[PDB]
């Protein structure tokens, strides 16, 4: 692509000036063109690629739900509707693109589960913005991939990584959110959270310091969403 | 929406 | 250009819609879009060109800073120098559009002293943020079409509007930052900061309620800088 | 820097 030509080491470097920067479209476009050179990421690119694509399709999705909520309050011509559809166009190729990262061949080649669980996790996410505005057709499709993805990752961390790992928590947490959320499955949201949060509380006595408060600050967030949501 | 992960 | 096909009320209706969503890019280029219309703008469209300039300039800025900051601590490879470059060029490429859009054609047909004045202000404005980052040849040019630009807007509001009216404020305030900022004039700076401030005072008993909350706002605004400057 | 005018 458009970074073909820049080394693979600067636009790691980049990435991390983008992010300094608060340019996060700059941070993904050059966190893409890492991955385009076809080795595997280490555990901190990892964390930069899903920084760069979180922004800017956080931005996407805040807009998308501004411009809905519109939308329906108005339900005047055309101009709310086509503008809705331009940003969820634009949504949507973000998230295609990061799943083509994702197929292309990230998780072909994860083989550790901290890699491989971290790239379904993120295969999950992306699938789960997507069915966030798919309607009607292929909308049954998109939320079982991204409960597939999920499920996949659930399975891998629950045989390979403590529970108390961040990756895993977060996973955990992200999946429960699309069972009450996406699949309008409350009960199994909650289910999961509290067994998350359970199993991770009972590991906490094995952790240094610094892994303690990684863990406790996920715990923290399942926790608050469990108040949420009872 | 429930919140998700944020940023590490 | 690719808003052509738009028409002029959707351009400013998308642009209403794009503030709401924060999106600022796209208010910028239905605004532009609108520009290109060749009609002349009212004061609320005045405002929407210059918000989502506003917003899409100072994301810039605020980056070049960041990097520049970085590439100054660092005086390694060329990768810092690069991209601020990349972000420099950017900024350089909106400011010129912006200065394209006043000449061609908003300020000669501009007969108010309310639509000049904003004009040349934005003129003043974005021939500033071009200084920011100029250096040896054509900086000194640069500065002084933003002062030429300045004083003009600065001559047609002290014949044309009250001491209180927020375009004749800003566009003192926003001199007075130049002088201090581009000029190495400090001691200006301050002299048309407290000289705006006093004659504005002596005009508020004239204000309804509604006008008196805009002019103290930005009167506050002054004396905040006078307070860090001296 | 200082701060000049802010969005209205
Ligand atoms: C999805 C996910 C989960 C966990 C992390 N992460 C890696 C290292 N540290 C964290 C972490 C710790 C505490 C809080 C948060 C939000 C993340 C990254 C990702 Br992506
Ligand atoms: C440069 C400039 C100056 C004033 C305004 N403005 C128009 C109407 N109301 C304002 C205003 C009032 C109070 C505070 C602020 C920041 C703006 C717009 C512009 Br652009």
């Amino acid at each position: 692509g458009a970074m073909g030509s820049m080394e693979r080491a600067s636009l790691i470097q980049k990435a991390k000036l983008a992010e300094q920067a608060e340019r996060y479209e700059d941070m993904a476009a050059f966190m893409k063109g890492a991955v385009e050179k076809g080795e595997e990421l280490s555990c901190e690119e990892r964390n930069l690629l899903s920084v760069a694509y979180k922004n800017v399709v956080g931005g996407q999705r805040a807009a998308w739900r501004v411009l809905s909520s519109i939308e329906q309050k108005s339900n005047k011509g055309p101009e709310v509707r086509e503008y809705r559809e331009k940003v969820e166009t634009e949504l949507q190729g973000v998230c295609d693109t990061v799943l083509g990262l994702l197929d292309s061949h990230l998780i072909k080649e994860a083989g550790d589960a901290e890699s491989r669980v971290f790239y379904l996790k993120m295969k999950g996410d992306y699938y789960r913005y997507l069915a966030e505005v798919a309607t009607g057709d292929d909308k049954k499709r998109i939320i079982d991939s991204a409960r597939s993805a999920y499920q996949e990752a659930m399975d891998i961390s629950k045989k390979e990584m403590p529970p108390t790992n961040p990756i895993r928590l977060g996973l955990a947490l992200n999946f429960s959110v699309f069972h009450y959320e996406i699949a309008n499955s409350p009960e199994e949201a909650i289910s999961l959270a509290k067994t998350t949060f359970d199993e991770a509380m009972a590991d906490l006595h094995t952790l240094s310091e610094d892994s303690y408060k990684d863990s406790t600050l996920i715990m923290q967030l399942l926790r608050d969403n469990l108040t949420l949501w009872t | 929406r429930t919140p998700s992960l944020p940023t590490p």
